[PDB]
Parts: structure tokens; C-alpha cells; sequence
């Protein structure tokens, strides 16, 4: 993912016209060799979108097209589509290597899609969980875009950094994201404070759920 | 000379082709369509100065000399109009070569785009072999 | 109808060696272009190895010497023997049947393999009792990636959502899975196959 380089990321709006750019060299594209591309939505194997510069195999939109001229190659896209979200590869043949080669990708990003507030559940440690003497608070988030959120845990009032393990939103199967915070407690922690508060701020919108021991 | 397909497929194959490298019969004939049109005095210039000979269109940048491309190599030691005589020896020897060195039939671009990963015994298929 | 099944994949100590399966169907592999390309977490594809349909291999600079690409005609399986196995090769590891200039026609769902020191673990599995409806299961404290949860055996499918991990600190994942609906019975059905932690698990309010 060297030798044919990619811009890491390519911003649209609904139905504008965009282009994802696949640079080589003499070796490569330079040479003659015809350039491929393939699009990966989120939690798939990446499917071919492109082949032999410009062909579209059966299934692919008449809006996504391609292009070749000297050393590098480029796919277009005519009237960008909230599904066009995806991670994007250009591919072809190295003299100098000896094999195929990808692109490093491209992160196309479709900005007009409505914002989806953020769907929070909150659960406490369990009885089971407690008896093994630890206790872990789940705050699950779900439905939500854009894909940035920040959660900050409280102790009844005072906030919490200690024991907090948040992951990074990730692409569900319909442009929302998902994420997932844990806050990870002694059951003696747990009992010491009359609740915990899980606060997922998403666009300025902030959403609170509340557990108590019982 | 311009052959038809089953007589260059009938000449390759009396020449040792079949799965030479292992290459199929059929993948020698394609190449060759797709880079001469199956005419053995086929010449096309590249853009670095170099020109592609005979029904391989076997470039003058390695494997041949024909005078005016400065830093070329001869790596089949012939004059590069030897690739252009009715009788395909010296092409069929300059490829057993050439597939040889680090890319296979990928030396052949024609072969890599057109021919690569196709049903390429359609290229055989009717000639009475 | 064309098949591509990969297996083998999992946890494996530097130094290593692991041997990747691809089992096909629709095609012979003795007759086509068939190749292994990777992908290392939140990263780009990178080419692996081809095997053309009269035997010739290539491989990437990155894997030469340490990785062999072969075939069974018999099984009809494709192979990607692995020696030497290093950190960086920590990757989803995708069989591929090319189509027209090494382009790639199909790809099969893609097998984790993980270069790690690290030893298995299973998870322990707790269950999320609903509000006192929204329920669920936390699968807490497993290495390496991945598992699933299935609700009674595929039986329920549903207004189901299975998160994805967290890396903690102490190097384990944890993941929960939630389903949106007293009388019904609902067995939270974990599978870590690196350990061969299957568990059938019970929601109803406490």
C-alpha cells in the first residue's frame, strides 16, 4: 500500500460529484496495468466495484465509474449516495514486486445525513458478578450520528476517570455508530455510594442514565 | 506473416508451449492476440524510446538490439528483426526466456489485463490439436 | 452458490506456525487464480500470496520464505502454511478466487489470526436483568478476539445487538449484548471457540 497511494479520507455531500484519486508509479499503473477497485462497508469483506479500469461487474450502481491516464488512476462517483459510505481501494500489478498491489485507502464520508441521538442503557453489577467479588457498570450506546461521543461516569455527584474503559464508535449495519463505556468497581466501591450516573454527551445533547445499589 | 488462431495455436504447441513455466497453451495464444493481433511484424514504439517486436511484441529496452534505444541490454542476444521473420522460433525462444525472469507472463501487460484469470482455452477450443 | 470457508485462524506464540484452510465450492482450485490477502486491525489490505492455475506462487516481500500458498485437489481446498509468525502478522487473513487481471471475484468472511504471547481465555458471562424492555449479557474478560452470542441456539435472532469489544488494560476484551422485547426463556448462547467456552446463560427480571 506503498507503491499506489490513496487519500486516507474524501468528504461528499448528497449528490455531488466526488473522486477518490489512486496514484502510482512506472512500475505499476505507469507500466499498463489496468487498475481495480473495491469497496468495504463496515464489518465485510471488501466486494470489486471496478475492474480493468473502467468495468462495472453486475450489481454495481451506473454512478460509480472509472478513469486512467499515465501514472495514476481515479473512481468517480456521480451523485454521492448516504450508502457510498465505505473504505474504498484501488488495486493493480507490480513489475518491480512481482505481485498485486493495493492502494492504502480511502474513507469516504457522506456529510447531510439526519443526526440520530444517541440510545443509552445503563446496567448495574449483577448478583452473579458480585458474589465473584467484582463489579462492572455497563453503559451501551447505540444509534447514533455522527459517530463521535464522549461519556463521563459519576459517584453520585463527583465525576469518575478510575476503572473507566470506553471504546472508540464503530460503524453498525446502517451508517449509525454503536459504542460502549465500563466502569469497572470493587462491589465495596459499588455499595459506598447511593448511585452511579452514566453521562453520553453526542452534539452539545447531553443524555443521563442512572443506577443504584438495591 | 499473419496467422490464423488454430495455426499459431498448431506452431506454439510444436514449439513446446503447452504448460511451458506452467503456462497452458491457450495463455500464449491469447497474449499473443492481444499484443500483435497474431502479426508476427508487428512493431510499436513505447514512449521511453523502446519498441515492441513481433507476435510477442518482445521489447528492445532487455531482450533485443535494434540500434536506437540507448541503454538497452540484449538479454537474447539477437538483433531485434529476428523477431519479425514468418517462422516464430527465435519470439517462441525469446519468451521461454522472458517468462522466466521475475514476473512470469506479467511481462506481457496484454497478457496480465486481457488474458489473466479468463477462460483463455476458448483460444484452443475448436482447433483440432 | 461459489464458496469461500476460511478456518485454522486463532492464537499463536512468536515463532509459531499455523496453517490456514480455505475450503471451496462452485469451482475447482486446481483450475483458478486463488490468492490470500490480509488485513491488520483498523488498517488498509495488504496482498499476501496467488497460486495461478498452472501452479506458479508469488508472495509479498513482507511474508518470502516464511508462508506457503498451496492447493488439495482432492479436498478442494486452498492452504496458507505460516512459519515464523511475528506480531505485524497479527491480521483477518481473506481467501480470494481472482477474476480478470488478478482482480478478485470473491472473498471468503475472513479468519482472525493472532501473534501473541499472551495464553486463551474464556469469558465469564453475567447477565444484564431488565429495568426494575431492554436486557442482555456481559461477556467480561476473554483473549484473543472474537465470540459470539446467539439467543437459543439461532432460535432468536430479533431486535437483537451484540456490541463491539473493549480492550482493557490488563490486555482482555469484554463485550455486552442487549435485546429489546417472565413467561419466555432466554438462554444468552456464548461461543469463544480459542477456548472452547460455549455457555448457555438466563435473563429474567431479579
Amino acid at each position: 500500500q506503498s507503491v499506489l497511494t490513496q487519500p486516507p479520507s474524501v468528504s461528499g455531500a448528497p449528490g455531488q460529484r466526488v473522486s477518490i484519486s489512486c496514484t502510482g508509479r512506472s512500475s505499476n499503473i505507469g507500466a499498463g496495468y489496468d487498475v481495480h477497485w473495491y469497496q468495504q462497508l463496515p464489518g465485510k469483506a471488501p466486494k470489486l466495484l471496478i475492474y480493468g479500469n473502467t468495468n462495472r461487474p453486475s450489481g454495481v450502481p451506473v454512478r460509480f465509474s472509472g478513469s486512467m491516464s499515465g501514472t495514476s488512476a481515479s473512481l468517480a462517483i456521480t451523485g454521492l449516495q448516504a450508502e457510498d459510505e465505505a473504505d474504498y481501494y484501488c488495486q493493480s500489478y507490480d513489475s518491480s514486486l512481482s505481485g498485486s498491489v493495493f492502494g492504502g485507502g480511502t474513507k469516504l464520508t457522506v456529510l447531510g445525513q439526519p443526526k440520530a441521538a444517541p440510545s443509552v442503557t445503563l446496567f448495574p453489577p449483577s448478583s452473579e458478578e458480585l458474589q465473584a467479588n467484582k463489579a462492572t457498570l455497563v453503559c451501551l450506546i447505540s444509534d447514533f450520528y455522527p459517530g463521535a461521543v464522549t461519556v463521563a461516569w459519576k459517584a453520585d455527584s463527583s465525576p469518575v476517570k478510575a476503572g473507566v474503559e470506553t471504546t472508540t464508535p464503530s460503524k453498525q449495519s446502517n451508517n449509525k455508530y454503536a459504542a460502549s463505556s465500563y466502569l469497572s468497581l470493587t462491589p465495596e466501591q459499588w455499595k459506598s455510594h447511593r448511585s452511579y450516573s452514566c453521562q453520553v454527551t453526542h452534539e452539545g445533547s447531553t443524555v443521563e442514565k442512572t443506577v443504584a445499589p438495591t | 506473416k499473419v496467422f490464423g488462431r488454430c495455426e499459431l495455436a498448431a506452431a506454439m504447441k510444436r514449439h513446446g508451449l503447452d504448460n511451458y513455466r506452467g503456462y497452458s497453451l491457450g495463455n500464449w495464444v491469447c497474449a499473443a492476440k492481444f499484443e500483435s493481433n497474431f502479426n508476427t511484424q508487428a512493431t510499436n514504439r513505447n514512449t521511453d524510446g523502446s519498441t515492441d517486436y513481433g507476435i510477442l511484441q518482445i521489447n528492445s529496452r532487455w531482450w533485443c538490439n535494434d540500434g536506437r534505444t540507448p541503454g538497452s541490454r540484449n538479454l537474447c542476444n539477437i538483433p531485434c528483426s529476428a523477431l519479425l521473420s514468418s517462422d516464430i522460433t527465435a519470439s517462441v525462444n525469446c519468451a521461454k526466456k522472458i517468462v522466466s525472469d521475475g514476473n512470469g507472463m506479467n511481462a506481457w501487460v496484454a497478457w496480465r489485463n486481457r488474458c489473466k484469470g479468463t477462460d483463455v482455452q476458448a483460444w484452443i477450443r475448436g482447433c483440432r490439436l | 452458490q461459489v464458496q469461500l470457508v476460511e478456518s485454522g485462524g486463532g492464537l499463536v506464540q512468536p515463532g509459531g506456525s499455523l496453517r490456514l484452510s480455505c475450503a471451496a465450492s462452485g469451482f475447482t482450485v486446481s483450475s483458478n487464480y486463488m490468492s490470500w490477502v490480509r488485513q491488520a486491525p483498523g488498517k488498509g489490505l495488504e496482498w499476501v500470496s496467488v497460486i495461478y492455475s498452472g501452479g506458479s506462487t508469488y508472495y509479498a516481500d513482507s511474508v518470502k520464505g516464511r508462508f506457503t500458498i498451496s492447493r488439495d485437489n482432492s479436498k478442494n481446498t486452498l492452504y496458507l502454511q505460516m512459519n515464523s509468525l511475528r506480531a505485524e502478522d497479527t491480521a483477518v487473513y481473506y481467501c480470494a478466487r481472482e477474476g480478470r487481471g488478478d482482480s478478485i471475484d470473491y472473498w471468503g468472511k475472513g479468519t482472525l489470526v493472532t501473534v501473541s504471547s499472551a495464553s486463551t481465555k474464556g469469558p465469564s458471562v453475567f447477565p444484564l436483568a431488565p429495568s426494575s424492555a431492554a436486557l442482555g449479557c456481559l461477556v467480561k474478560d476473554y483473549f484473543p478476539e472474537p465470540v459470539t452470542v446467539s439467543w437459543n441456539s439461532g432460535a432468536l435472532t430479533s431486535g437483537v445487538h451484540t456490541f463491539p469489544a473493549v480492550l482493557q488494560s490488563s490486555g482482555l476484551y469484554s463485550l455486552s449484548s442487549v435485546v429489546t422485547v417472565g413467561t419466555q426463556t432466554y438462554i444468552c448462547n456464548v461461543n469463544h471457540k480459542p477456548s472452547n467456552t460455549k455457555v448457555d446463560k438466563r435473563v429474567e427480571p431479579k
